[PDB]
C-alpha cells in the first residue's frame, strides 16, 4: 500500500519545486489559459481570428513581441516560428531548474534539450487549447482550428497534428503540478541520439519518473493507469516531432529572429 | 540555430 513516508515526502518536495520552477519560467499557465478559453477570468478578454477580415482586424489590434510578407499564411507561421525560439528559452531556463540537470556534461544538457523543446512545445499548445482553437500572443489573440486549417497548402497542415494530440492530451486533464513532472521527465529521456554520459541522465528520469507517478495517483482518483497513459503520450509526441520536421523540410526548400541576428 | 539559442540561454 501507499504511505506517508520520508522517500514519499521528498518526491512531493521534488513535485513542489518543479511546479514553482514551472510558474517562474512559463507566463500563462494552464490554469490562466483554462480560465480565459471557458471565460472565468476578470482579464481582458483575447480578440478572435476565425476568418480573412478578423485577421486583418487582429493583425493591428493583437501587437506581437516581434514583426514583412504579402501573404497572411506565411506572417502567421512567420509569428508561430518567433514564438518557438521564445518558448526554447523558456524551456532551457525551466530545465536548469531540475536538480542534477546543470551537474550533467554541458554538450548532454544541449542534446537532451534540442530533441526535448518540439515534445514540450506540443504539450504547452494544449494547455493553449479547446477544440475551436489556440491562444496566441501570450493569450491577447485566440485563433480557431478552422481558419489555420483554410490556409493554402503546405500552411493549412502544419497545425492540425497538434490540434489532433491536444483533442486526446487534454481529455487526461492534468494541471500545471503534473505537467511539471511530466515535462521535466521529457527532458531527461537518455535516448537521444549523440548522449555521452547516459547512465546519469536515466538516474534522474529514474528520479522524476517517481515523482510523477506519485503526482497522478495523488492528483487523479479517477485513473489508476494515468501514468502509463502518460507515457504512451510521450511515444506519441515523437511521431508528431517526425511529421512536423518532415513538413520543415517542404516549407524551407517550397516557400522562402532577432537573436539568430545577434 | 536551436544549439546557439540553447548554449546561450544555458550560460
Ligand atoms: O503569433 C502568431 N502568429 C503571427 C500572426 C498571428 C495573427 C496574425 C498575424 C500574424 C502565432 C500563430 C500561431 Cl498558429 C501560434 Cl500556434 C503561435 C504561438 O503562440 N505558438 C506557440 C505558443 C506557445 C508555445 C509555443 C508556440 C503564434
Amino acid at each position: 500500500h501507499m504511505q506517508l513516508n520520508p522517500e514519499s515526502a521528498d518526491l512531493r518536495a521534488l513535485a513542489k519545486h518543479l511546479y514553482d520552477s514551472y510558474i517562474k519560467s512559463f507566463p500563462l499557465t494552464k490554469a490562466k489559459a483554462r480560465a480565459i478559453l471557458t471565460g472565468k477570468t476578470t482579464d481582458k478578454s483575447p480578440f478572435v481570428i476565425y476568418d480573412m477580415n478578423s485577421l486583418m482586424m487582429g493583425e493591428d489590434k493583437i501587437k506581437f513581441k516581434h514583426i514583412q510578407s504579402k501573404e497572411v499564411a506565411i506572417r502567421i507561421f512567420q509569428g508561430a516560428q518567433f514564438r518557438s525560439v521564445e518558448a526554447v528559452q523558456e524551456i532551457t531556463e525551466y530545465a536548469k531548474s531540475i536538480p542534477g540537470f546543470v551537474n550533467l556534461d554541458l554538450n548532454d544538457q544541449v542534446t537532451l534539450l534540442k530533441y526535448g523543446v518540439h515534445e514540450i512545445i506540443y504539450t504547452m499548445l494544449a494547455s493553449l487549447m479547446n477544440k475551436d482553437g489556440v491562444l496566441i500572443s501570450e493569450g491577447q489573440g485566440f485563433m480557431t482550428r478552422e481558419f489555420l486549417k483554410s490556409l493554402r497548402k503546405p500552411f493549412g497542415d502544419f497545425m492540425e497534428p497538434k490540434f489532433e494530440f491536444a483533442v486526446k492530451f487534454n481529455a487526461l486533464e492534468l494541471d500545471d503540478s503534473d505537467l511539471a513532472i511530466f515535462i521535466a521527465v521529457i527532458i531527461l529521456s537518455g535516448d537521444r541520439p549523440g548522449l555521452l554520459n547516459v547512465k546519469p541522465i536515466e538516474d534522474i528520469q529514474d528520479n522524476l519518473l517517481q515523482a510523477l507517478e506519485l503526482q497522478l495517483k495523488l492528483n487523479h482518483p479517477e485513473s489508476s493507469q494515468l501514468f502509463a497513459k502518460l507515457l504512451q503520450k510521450m511515444t506519441d509526441l515523437r511521431q508528431i516531432v517526425t511529421e512536423h520536421v518532415q513538413l520543415l523540410q517542404v516549407i524551407k526548400k517550397t516557400e522562402t529572429h532577432p537573436l539568430l541576428q545577434e | 540555430g536551436l544549439e546557439a539559442i540553447i548554449r546561450k540561454a544555458l550560460m
